[PDB]
């Protein structure tokens, strides 16, 4: 269940922000395109007051559209259900062993006209041909799913479809909108346009392997493996005219299909030794991988009956395109571990591995990583030895590097691709090389051309990262108090993005480069307590705690210049952190007419709008203004994980949370501004209801206007919240029915349990609403309440 | 195992090595052509009428002042930030049309011309539009990068700058393109959609009228107005260079905004919307999207201002009311009026666009804002409703032409240069303007019936073959303009060429706003309005390189 | 001069599910099977298909439908059926004598 | 377990309980038309030109006299089966045509007139194509199946007969239709695929045209001229009505045949093939694509006789030659000639098909039988090579529409009825005649400079307003018949109408066989040969319900 969500106007509030922006700016409220007529007036103050509100029981003067006090979110929003099942049995006799596991799991949407469900197979099993001497075995898993998706982003787009568009429109079609509401179409009616649009995907996945072991602590085995998917659907445009939101009556099929397959394979041999004293590990190996996948699509359009039985592409009258492209790449892998140790207290672990992409040139296709890795057993040491309440304690030294070529499969080439313009896309933007250079309007095949879409890299190399660990692992009072105290320290060399091109650059002048260095670091602590009270309770606590610190160390000055990494362009961020935001400063709003006289020369500054700082010192606004205003590390972050027994009860807890954090966000600019927004009339958060007017001040929400004239959506502090929280990640309390007893009915477990997650957050008072871990999302996650058995046997 | 990670190769596209290739050259050339149908947005069009309400022509519309803000932020001048995201999109929209033109050229200049023969004549088309890109950058911003050596790796591209060139070496970049491509064009092309040399000396003209009206100065202000900048104009806009194409002006002002007469002898250079041609729904115009009434659902943006509507009233004798056209709205039964208007302004009460049975109205049907930007439709982008030219993709549009130069604009320019090289022939410059203005008395094929029917009163005469000041054939040269060229986007950008950017809205902004109330509280600022900031965005990522206009 | 490719593509899904009771008796001479049960089987079946013509590189690298320039055809459609079934089975016998 | 047999629904198909729902009733509609488009193939084509290699016009081309054997079989009347798959082939095709008219027609009846007044309008136009079909298979076969109950179930298809009714029975059943086209057809068709009733009218008219050339016998032989279907053909075919609808002649000739004057005041009903329209690479004229010159790499196929070639020959008065054409082959320096055959064949050392960058020569390039079968080109169904109009398939084609009745028919059909019916009315056909003679005279557009590069002299003259014969008036009739509609395959049609075949083509067969040795052993049969045989399939099917032509048992 969805249990919160960004509270948006109702259609009595609706009109009272118009009113509000209107009388604010100054022109005739009733005036408005949508009217909502108001009969206002004055208070002996001079100020405006509303009296009262009228609509005229349909949105046009043709009364085709109703007026409606619509609950956009509660009409796409279901209560989810979830059901699963999973039976699994194994056998493992001497000789060799098998498993066999079959599942289904079934979902209903939290979203209306939505559903998913996957049935799983595991097959595993193993033989053991020469009693110690040849094993061969194989791992085997296939899936089946299908789901209805919801559309991109429905959730955000009903909540900013006035309340006062209907449902249902008066015969009894899908309402809308109708004359100047938002060109914004029926999302309850986008579900139901899309119910049909099902996907089928199966995927087998496994591995085959020979275990050969030659003679004494010395095997050598190859395994090799395949993973092969398969999605296919097809999606129907059905004929929409609902308000002004025409289709005017297309009717289109798409039949698509995608196709990944990747396999892969290795071959590893390791000796072993044991010498009294002395114990090691060595092992050798390499592996290939290889994907290849692909897609392609049918589309016809026009279809005279509408019904996903019908519509087959075979059926259709109208035009036709077909669609279809394919990908790859391949990674080659060679590599070796030291493994030492002393006794039992000073180990020794070193590892050296080659990893080669198909993703570069060749002059940097591989790539070499080494590690070095180093222990100390203290409370073997036998000076130690006398505490005896110390059970352990290690002290953990590692040293390594690691590769990342995870970029786009052609990120080293200049890409030219024909794109004719047979494909959708909005508002225009087809940039489609094909063009009518006769004249003749068309009814034919134009000649098509070639375009840019990418510059390439042919001197793109891996990103490297280095990383430094030490900690001390630790145990006592004979294992009931248990943890580790570690300290990392992170650098990473040449960093692998995706850059965007100047401007003048032009088509495609975005690139794959390598840009400098960063750097993180920090500490982390666990600490588990776990024992047994006299009247009979086992109790297990295990919490965390970690901090860190991140900073950009080097960037090419273009990269620097324009704000990726980044300084919004306006201040560099070498030196600072990832992801830091330089912006201007609000400072509350203007409460009267002195206060704008006596704060810099602001181009827009009025009575009630936004203040905002100068830290030129020079009494102007302009554009260097800024400084620093966002910062993403948080201060720590934290966990603690709580088990409990007593009685046969069974009680869990998981709590994470993050204190000392800053946030940005945009769901402002619809919760406390009326024009913020590129689209108009819209609708906007419950809470600008309370915006600062004459005849309420000391409000920190500026006022209501019909145009952002002072740039209120400007790059700001109004944006930056605090972002602190402590989630209950999930509760789960269960029953364990005797053994004594569960055994009566051929069992050994039979356990009952009941489980929420998400159920709970608490939150910074400073906090405008809904998820701090995912501010930027006008609604939180959903709330799931779990009802479960498990059987033993 | 270094075999095993070559295998791979990507998959249907070409790579930059071989699109140098001579056989996909003239695919470049057509590309270079196709981007200015493709390339823009609703919200960005090569037409560039959005950044035309900045004129006194017209309003944003839309459901009200919050529908667009970044627009109705140009319309009255105020709010409009060095940041806003309609400004940096027109600027890398219009560059990307170069990306083309540079990378066919780069092509072309490899070429052999023994067997490619056409290899000039495909240079010039190319030159031909890169200069199309540049000229539209310049109008917009005028500290413009000048893009031309296409031969340029692209990390050199960080290294460029709007002020490499003065203000008036980069007009003269501008121009040295036509330049090319008048000598090396042919005087016909058998596919409408190239330029003929016709063409290219008519946009060699209008350059060098705009390079003329010198800035030579810091600011925005004219500093002189160059002879032989204006002798340049006339030399390109000679009439025995143009009988060389067959371009004149059409019988009827009507056909050049209309499908059935797309491609005649005005449509001296036009962009080739074409539909039914295997594309997802047709190369349509689909960057006027928002322009279309909101008898279609939406949107009912580009409204004719009542000051331009008002502009078409004449006095008795015929000719233009200049000093008292504004002080009462045109009233149809009594005034006389220029045939012009029912081409450029639908208003209600008269049919839309030619077809009676839709008759514009005061009504949600007709105006999305319920007033407040008027009861106006465009009429020279839209068309017939019943149009089998017209669809619906994600807006709606059509496969009629945009008409870049008119041969009006041939004319017209060619008496603005004589009138302003005062030097005898300023007496032809006069039976320039009477010949554009003596089609338009006649332009009446298709709304005849309207004296009888709705009571309209024609009368548009030509001017007097004698004496005339200077700073008065100027009055009558910006008049033929302002009501020949109504919504087709050229308007303010005439204004800041002749210096009075300033003076003219802001006069203008103070008779309308009484009757438009978004004007009440507009204002420009004189020398830093006249363009439009570069945007923040393209400033920042020089890091440094790049010069902001005067005022900003 | 044509150059074309197609994306074919097929599925074939059947799936099958019965219940079969089994009784056998043995009394010294005498010997019995009696069987009894039902089955059902459903196939769905489906394909579709996406043509394109004219490619500037005449590889099958090149030749995918998005690469395409000239025009284009969808193809595709489907067929299902389903069996229900319903039996039982009689054995006996003698010892291995009559049957 | 019965809902799960149920579940399943057919995929992409309309189930016909539902086609005779309203929302479907245009769709049946257009879909009659296109099978005239698209249910032909290259050795059965709606212009039946395969089925005229049996008259003096054309040869059968292609490689030799084993390429295409049945045809040839045909050519010299010498082979023919009751079992040849090629007659089977068509009698199957054109009645394919009415199967869609007839459950268009089924699905038309049905509607309400007031929810539908197209109502008669289309049943109209489904009741024309209907006898479209039937006519062709009466000139091909005769003795044919009247299947004009368009509420027939399936099954009662098994006991149809084509002696049901007698030939003049038969052709006022086709007539029937026609008629009924005539009366509830609206005159203009701005979509120009319907026919108007201009078309109706010609099509009646030439259908009671061959009605009124009696075969009352139990032979194919004269059996008298009908004067009362004669007084029908003039009447139908009326400048009144014709006018009604703006139909005429063009200004020159070769308009009918050129992609660039499609649907002109000719074209009174024409095919509308076309290309760019969705459809693989039609639709295209396919059932043409034999008759291509080798130049194009195949087939050459459908090639002009020279006694077609030589009745292109005129004496110095500029009419034809009567008596004495066929004697000498046609000198391009001497003797006068008709405009209308640098229209109709296209010879060597001249421009193929108007593009002086083709010339017809006479090698491997022109003649895939290396002269077996002669040296010239069809032309009224090929078109320019240059043209944007000419896609390649399994077989060459043009969007070249195919025009079922030109005015010029309307005229000629008129001038003959005229002059059978000797009334006194001769004088009004030879005014008719002279406006389908002076207009060819006059029709040089084209191939004007033909005088001066190759030689020609054109002389095309007509006839003088005094009286005339009956028996010379129809010798002139024939003769502008000839010459006006050459290659376009209603030639022995029309000998057949005039019960001249025999005679007319064994002369042939001798004249001839100097010239293309695949006529050396030919014979026409009387009262066997004027029309095919009902097809041995179609006999054998019918289980004793067909009776086969005379002269074939
Ligand atoms: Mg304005
Ligand atoms: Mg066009
Ligand atoms: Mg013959
Ligand atoms: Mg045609």
């Amino acid at each position: 269940m969805y249990q919160s969500k960004m509270n948006v106007l109702n259609t009595e509030q609706y009109g009272r922000a118009m009113w509000q922006a209107y009388v604010n700016d100054g022109e005739n409220p009733n005036g408005n395109a949508l009217g909502y007529a108001y009969n206002w007036g004055y208070n002996a103050d001079g100020n405006p007051v509303l009296y009262g509100m009228t609509l005229s029981k349909y949105l046009d003067s043709k009364n085709t559209m109703p007026v409606a006090d619509t609950d956009w979110f509660d009409e796409i929003t279901r209560t989810g259900v979830i059901q699963q099942y999973n039976l699994s049995v194994s056998n493992g006799s001497e000789k060799g062993s098998s498993f066999f596991s079959l599942g289904y799991y079934k979902n209903l949407g939290v979203i209306k006209d939505t559903d998913f469900d996957r049935f799983s197979a595991r097959m595993n099993s193993d033989y053991k041909l020469i009693d110690d001497i040849l094993t061969i075995g194989q791992h085997f898993t296939l899936n089946r799913t299908s789901e209805v998706q919801a559309p991109g982003g429905i959730i955000e787009t009903a909540l900013d479809i006035p309340s006062a568009i209907p449902v249902y429109a008066s015969d009894g079609s899908w309402g809308g909108p109708v004359g100047g509401w938002p060109d914004r179409r029926n999302p309850r009616a986008v579900l139901e346009y899309n119910k049909d649009n099902r996907y089928t995907y199966w995927r087998m996945f496994g591995d085959a392997y020979v275990n050969l072991t030659p003679f004494k602590g010395f095997n050598l085995r190859s395994t090799f493996g395949l993973d092969y998917a398969n999605k296919q659907a097809r999606y129907f445009t059905y004929p929409y005219q609902e308000g002004t939101q025409t289709n005017n009556g297309k009717s289109a099929v798409e039949a698509k299909q995608e196709h990944w397959t990747k396999w892969m394979w290795n071959a590893i041999a390791t000796y072993q030794l044991e010498v009294g004293k002395h114990r090691g590990d060595v092992m050798i190996g390499m592996e290939l991988n290889r994907e290849d996948d692909s897609h392609f699509s049918g589309y016809k359009e026009d279809f005279s009956i509408l019904t996903p039985d019908y519509m087959w592409p075979d059926a259709g009258s109208g035009t036709a395109q077909a669609y279809g492209a394919g990908e790859g790449y391949s990674l080659v892998s060679f590599f070796g571990k030291m493994n030492y140790s002393y006794a039992d207290r000073y180990l020794l672990s070193l590892t050296l591995r080659r990893d080669g992409s198909s993703r570069f040139g060749k002059n940097h296709r591989y790539a070499t990583f080494p590690s070095v890795s180093l222990g100390w057993r203290i409370t073997q040491e036998n000076f130690m030895k006398e505490l005896t309440w110390l059970d352990d304690l290690k002290l953990r030294a590692s040293w390594g590097q690691t590769g990342n070529q995870e970029i786009s499969n052609l990120a080293r080439y200049t890409i030219y691709a024909p794109n004719y313009g047979t494909t959708d896309s909005f508002g225009g933007q087809s940039y489609g090389t094909a063009y009518d250079i006769t004249g003749s309007n068309g009814g034919g095949v134009l000649p098509s051309g070639f375009k840019r879409n990418q510059i390439g890299n042919d001197n793109i190399k891996w990103e490297t990262t280095t990383q430094t660990n030490v900690g001390i692992d630790f145990s006592l009072f004979k294992q009931s108090l248990y943890g580790s105290l570690e300290y990392y320290y992170k650098k990473a060399t040449d960093i692998l993005t995706e850059m965007a091109g100047v401007g003048v650059l032009g088509e495609g002048g975005s690139r794959w480069i390598n840009s400098g260095a960063m750097k993180n670091q920090g500490f982390e602590f666990n600490l588990g307590y776990r024992n047994k009270t006299a009247f009979g309770l086992t109790y297990d606590l295990n919490g965390n705690i970690s901090t860190y610190r991140n900073e950009i160390l080097e960037l090419p000055e273009t990269v620097a210049a324009n704000g990726k990494f980044g300084g919004n362009g306006v201040k560099s961020v070498v030196g600072h952190t990832y992801g830091a935001q330089v912006g201007y400063i609000a400072d509350g709003i203007f409460k009267s007419q002195d206060e704008v006289d006596n704060h810099a020369t602001q181009e827009g500054a009025a009575v009630g709008r936004i203040r905002y700082r100068d830290i030129d010192h020079n009494g102007v606004i302009d554009e260097r203004d800024q400084n620093w205003i966002y910062d993403p590390t948080p201060s720590f972050s934290y966990g603690l994980n709580i088990y409990l027994e007593y009685k046969n009860f069974d009680l869990t807890m998981f709590w994470q949370g993050v204190q000392g954090v800053d946030i940005i966000s945009d769901v402002k600019k619809k919760s406390d501004f009326w024009s913020a927004s590129n689209v108009g009339f819209l609708n906007k958060g419950t809470r600008l209801l309370n915006a600062w007017s004459p005849t309420n001040p000391n409000s920190d929400i500026p006022a209501l206007t019909r145009s952002d004239t002072n740039n209120e959506q400007r790059v700001s502090t109004y944006f930056v919240e605090n972002g602190s929280f402590l989630k209950l990640r999930n509760i789960q309390l269960g029953y364990t029915v005797p053994a004594v007893i569960s055994k009566k009915m051929r069992m050994d477990r039979l356990r009952f349990y009941c489980s929420a997650q998400n159920l709970l957050t608490i939150k910074s008072k400073n906090f405008t609403g809904e998820d701090p871990e995912n501010p930027n999302f006008s609604y939180p996650i959903p709330v799931n309440i779990t009802f479960g058995l498990n059987i033993g046997f | 195992c270094d075999d095993f990670l070559d295998r791979q190769v990507p998959q249907g596209i070409v790579t930059g090595d071989q699109i140098a290739s001579p056989e996909y050259v003239d695919n470049l050339v057509i590309s270079a052509y196709a981007i200015w149908a493709t390339g823009d947005d609703i919200n960005s069009s090569f037409s560039l009428w959005n950044y035309d309400v900045r004129s006194d022509d017209c309003y944003k519309g839309g459901s009200g002042t919050e529908d667009g803000g970044v627009f109705n932020a140009l319309e009255i001048s105020k709010g409009i930030n060095t940041t806003d995201w309609n400004i940096n999109d027109i600027w890398k929209r219009l560059y990307q049309c170069i990306t083309r033109a540079n990378t066919a050229l780069q092509s072309l200049d490899q070429m052999d011309e023994k067997t490619y023969p056409l290899k000039n004549q495909r240079i010039a088309e190319m030159r031909f539009l890169r200069g199309h890109a540049h000229f539209m950058l310049k109008q917009l911003f005028k500290k413009i990068v000048i893009v031309n050596d296409e031969n340029m790796e692209p990390d050199a591209y960080n290294e460029l700058s709007n002020t490499t060139y003065t203000n008036d070496e980069q007009w003269q970049k501008i121009a040295d393109d036509f330049q090319f491509a008048y000598d090396n064009l042919p005087e016909v092309q058998i596919e409408k959609g190239r330029p003929a040399q016709a063409a290219a000396a008519a946009y060699l003209a209008k350059t060098y009228l705009y390079k003329a009206y010198r800035q030579d100065g810091a600011d925005n202000a004219l500093t002189g107005i160059n002879e032989e900048d204006l002798k340049q104009v006339v030399k390109y806009t000679d009439p025995l260079i143009m009988a060389k194409g067959g371009y004149g002006l059409e019988t009827d002002y009507s056909m050049n905004f209309l499908p059935q007469y797309e491609n005649g002898a005005e449509s001296v250079w036009a962009i080739q919307y074409s539909i039914n041609d295997g594309t997802y729904n047709g190369n349509l115009n689909w960057g006027m999207g928002l322009t279309t009434p909101q008898i279609l659902g939406c949107c009912d943006f580009h409204k004719p201002s009542q000051n331009l509507v008002n502009a078409f009233k004449t006095d008795s004798q015929g000719k233009p009311l200049f000093s008292t056209y504004d002080n009462e709205n045109y009233e149809v039964a009594t005034d006389n009026v220029d045939p012009r208007l029912f081409h450029t302004v639908g208003m209600p009460g008269f049919p839309y666009k030619y077809n009676e049975g839709y008759i514009i109205q005061k009504n949600d049907d007709w105006s999305r804002s319920k007033g407040l930007y008027g009861y106006y439709v465009s009429l020279k982008e839209n068309v017939d409703p019943d149009c089998d030219c017209l669809k619906k993709g994600s807006y709606w549009a059509s496969s009629l032409n945009h008409i870049v130069i008119r041969y009006a604009d041939v004319l017209l320019m060619r008496a603005e240069a004589l009138i302003q090289l005062n030097d005898g022939r300023i007496t032809d410059a006069i039976s320039l303007i009477n010949e554009v203005r003596s089609r338009a008395a006649g332009s009446t094929m298709l709304i005849f019936n309207y004296k009888e029917d709705y009571g309209v009163n024609f009368k548009v005469t030509p001017y007097d073959l004698k004496a005339y000041a200077q700073d008065e054939a100027m009055k009558m040269l910006k008049w033929e303009r302002r009501v020949e060229f109504g919504m087709e986007s050229s308007r303010f950008f005439d204004l800041v060429r002749w210096g009075e950017a300033k003076d003219v809205i802001n006069a203008y902004y103070v008779t309308e706003a009484s009757r438009c109330s978004i004007y009440k509280n507009a204002g420009f600022t004189e020398n830093k309005n006249e363009y439009l900031p570069v945007p923040f965005e393209q400033i920042s990522a020089s890091n440094g390189n790049y010069t902001q206009n005067f005022g900003w």
